């Protein structure tokens, strides 16, 4: 991010941009856990 | 000497004066931008969106010159150059296109220009020209007048021409479709189309629209097409579902027709959309000679003819092969430069059609 | 006087423009109707609860 | 008589808030007034200068709040400075000094206050690196001019005269009032102190400035093994070796005589 006026480099930023990846990023699952999975064992161990 | 390059400019006596100079130096020019959302917080300090095309979006307020009375959304509305406040709601456009479905006044159709229909266009207005013309026996008797019906008959003969003549005596601005103006290389605003041209004829002092080859248009879904130009799927039903019938339909007057009444959607042919179906065929003989009696006044001829001879050479036939051949018998007259038609002329002109159309 | 400096600063027109996401070194980031870029280093007078990226 | 070519002088501590209150708003217009007197009909001097805060409205005469000037020339006044205010001043980002619609009728305004009130107009974004962007400006032919003062002028600037004279409005020569005193105060800004200019640098940078040149002198001599091969009384083209040798020679013999001159001079000193 720069000056409008002199255009010298004001700040460096975290880079890159976008709404969608937000939104990509700031949906919830709610409240899940191991336990609450109907006994895929193996499978979920496995995804572990 | 030098050469003008198609620069205008009047006579001196015709402009200038203090006024001209004045009106420049004192009025600012107002830049036009499409309207959106007035913000509306309650109604006294409303606001709005704008769009200057390619440039912007902004929110601004109204002069106070105006007021929120006269704004709506989109609106077409006109600001000035730097602080961009609403100055001006612009007049609407006829890009539309609803322009080129326009009539927009009593057709040059009569009650007698039908070829002998005559019992169908009657049993027509029995259902649009009633029920708007003369109330006192629908509603009294259980029922809001209906307002719109179907037609279809002979190959594309003489069906859009009834319309007319109930448009003429209806006293009705009138519009005309077919599908093709429901259709553009941009798709999804093809549905679209049927909304702005309920919406601008409800802008008219009531008006009649009119269908054409509503096969195409009021036809179902077809899914095992799998593709193809598939337009017709996101539209039709913009039509046929938010179409209104007798009972859920405002001040407007509406008539379909087609020459293919077997593929329309049931629910073109069940109300909400249709409040009578009529049914045409290849002009009888009574009709047939009734044409040709329209047709003596569409030209100088010699009017001695055996008109009633002529309806007869033709076998089944359709009327509107009766205007080519009318017309025909001014090519006869033509092609012998003669001043007026005659009954020879009539004679070869019909069988122009049932000679060589049928040999 | 704080409110009536910041009311008749208000302007009444002004541009519209697409949030885009904040950082603490709080300071958001914006793109224009004229899609033009810009960061502030304060959002302004909305609050953060109001934002949405 | 009435006014000609004229002049106007500004103080050097008017201007600096010109300046500052310029560069503080650079994306409005804003505006102050000035305070001076019309000392004479040949010229106007302004002393002091105060900027006034935002007004909606951007530069009008609606931007003046008659409460916070009267006040504010109420405590200057207290506080030894009487002067009436002679001109209001705005800021022009982005483009040149001239006037446009509103501040003719700003300005027009001023002439009906008193007699003859002048604008001035600052552009503090392209007033920088030493350039300044400033003129002044009075509304109504100019009367009768008796000095070749305003002929020695740059003529009224296009993207001026675009909105000059034709607007019945024309330049004022911009002068400074500084003084033996501010000239050497501020002058006393950059004034080296002693320690400063008996700085040594840094040995081992200045190897790194020597090297920075000789390598370039490296291909210089091997440029200049083509200027000379080239004898053969060609077109002009100073470039290449010619030149640039001379200046890379100057800076490089300066560097090496100071640094080893103060080191020599800070042998014989401390001890
Ligand atoms: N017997 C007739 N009387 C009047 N017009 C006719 C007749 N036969 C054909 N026409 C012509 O038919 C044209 C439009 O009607 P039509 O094409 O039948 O509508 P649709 O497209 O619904 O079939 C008109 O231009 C009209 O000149
Ligand atoms: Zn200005």
């Amino acid at each position: 991010a720069l000056d409008m006026t002199t255009l010298t480099i004001m700040r460096y930023l975290p880079r890159e941009v976008d709404p969608l990846v937000y939104n990509m990023s700031h949906e919830d699952p709610g409240n899940v856990s191991y336990s609450e999975i109907g006994g895929l064992s193996e499978q979920i161990r496995e995804l572990r | 000497g030098i050469k003008e390059s198609d620069t205008g400019l009047a006579p001196p006596a015709l402009w200038d004066l203090a006024a001209d100079k004045q009106t420049l130096q004192s009025e600012q020019p107002l830049q036009v931008a499409r309207c959106t959302k007035i913000i509306n917080a309650d109604s006294e300090d409303p606001k709005y969106i704008i769009n200057v095309k390619q440039f912007a979006k902004f929110v601004v307020d109204l002069s106070d010159q105006v007021a929120p009375t006269d704004i709506e959304e989109g609106m077409r509305v006109g600001v000035d150059r730097n602080k961009y406040q609403i100055h001006i709601p612009l007049p609407p456009i006829a890009d539309p296109t609803v322009t080129m479905m326009q009539v927009e006044e009593k057709p040059d159709v009569t009650y007698s220009d039908v070829g002998g229909c005559k019992e169908q266009i009657e049993k027509l207005r029995e259902v649009v020209e009633t029920p708007l013309l003369h109330p006192e026996r629908f509603v009294n008797l259980g029922i809001e007048p209906p307002k719109g019906v179907l037609l279809f008959g002979p190959p594309g003969t003489g069906k859009t021409l009834c319309a007319r003549a109930v448009a003429n005596r209806t006293d009705a601005c009138f519009i005309r479709v077919i599908g093709s103006e429901l259709v553009q290389k941009y798709v999804g605003e093809g549905a679209r189309m049927v909304r702005e041209l309920f919406e601008m004829a409800r802008t008219k002092k009531a008006c009649l629209i009119f269908f054409d080859e509503i096969d195409a248009i009021g036809g179902a879904r077809f899914d095992d097409g799998a593709g193809g130009d598939n337009e017709v799927q996101r539209t039709m039903l913009e039509l046929i579902n938010q179409l209104d019938g007798f009972d859920p339909r405002g001040n407007i007057k509406v008539l379909m027709a087609t020459n293919r009444p077997d593929t329309l959607d049931p629910a073109l042919m069940r109300p909400g959309r249709l409040d009578r179906k009529i049914e045409f065929s290849l002009p009888d003989l009574e009709g047939r000679t009734h044409i040709f009696k329209i047709h003596a006044r569409s030209m100088s001829v010699e009017r001695d003819i055996r008109f009633e001879l002529l309806a007869r050479l033709c076998p089944n036939s359709t009327g509107a092969e009766i205007r080519s051949v009318c017309t025909e018998a001014g090519m006869f007259a033509i092609r012998a430069r003669r001043k007026i038609a005659t009954e020879k002329d009539f004679l070869e002109a019909v069988n122009k059609v049932i000679k060589s159309y049928a040999k | 006087e704080n409110s009536e400096k910041i009311k008749v600063n208000k302007t009444l027109p002004y541009l519209v423009s697409n949030v885009i996401e904040l950082l603490d070194v709080k300071c958001a980031v914006i793109k224009t109707s004229t899609r033009q870029t810009y960061f502030l280093p304060v959002i302004g007078l909305v609050d953060a609860e109001k934002l949405k990226p | 008589a009435v006014d000609t070519a004229e002049q106007v002088y500004i103080s050097s501590l008017a201007l600096l808030k010109m300046l500052k209150h310029g560069r503080a708003g650079v994306p409005m217009e804003v505006m102050g007034l000035m305070l001076g007197e019309f000392v004479d009909d040949y010229t106007v001097r302004v002393i002091d200068v105060f900027a006034m805060p935002q007004s909606g409205t951007g530069v009008s005469v609606e931007a003046v709040d008659p409460v916070f000037q009267a006040k504010m020339l109420d405590m200057l006044k207290q506080t030894g400075r009487p002067e009436m205010v002679v001109g209001w001043y705005h800021s022009h980002p982005g483009f040149g000094c001239w006037l446009s619609g509103v501040d003719i009728n700003t300005q027009q305004s001023f002439e009906a206050l008193s007699e003859r009130a002048v604008a001035v107009v600052v552009d503090p974004i392209q007033s920088v690196k030493g350039k300044v962007v400033i003129d002044a400006f009075r509304l109504i032919h100019e009367p009768r001019q008796t000095t070749s003062n305003l002929g020695h002028l740059n003529k009224p600037s296009i993207q001026a005269l675009i909105h000059g004279l034709n607007r019945h409005y024309y330049s004022i020569t911009i002068n400074y009032r500084k003084n033996e005193l501010e000239q050497k105060m501020l002058l006393n800004l950059h004034k080296k102190s002693w320690m400063e200019g008996l700085t040594l640098q840094d040995y081992s940078e200045h190897c790194k400035h020597n090297e920075s040149v000789v390598k370039e002198m490296l291909e210089l001599a091997k440029n200049y093994n083509k200027a000379v091969e080239e004898e053969d009384k060609m077109t002009p083209e100073k470039q290449d070796p010619k030149r640039h040798l001379e200046e890379h020679v100057d800076v490089l013999m300066t560097s090496n005589i100071v640094q080893c001159l103060a080191a020599m001079l800070d042998t014989v000193v401390f001890k």
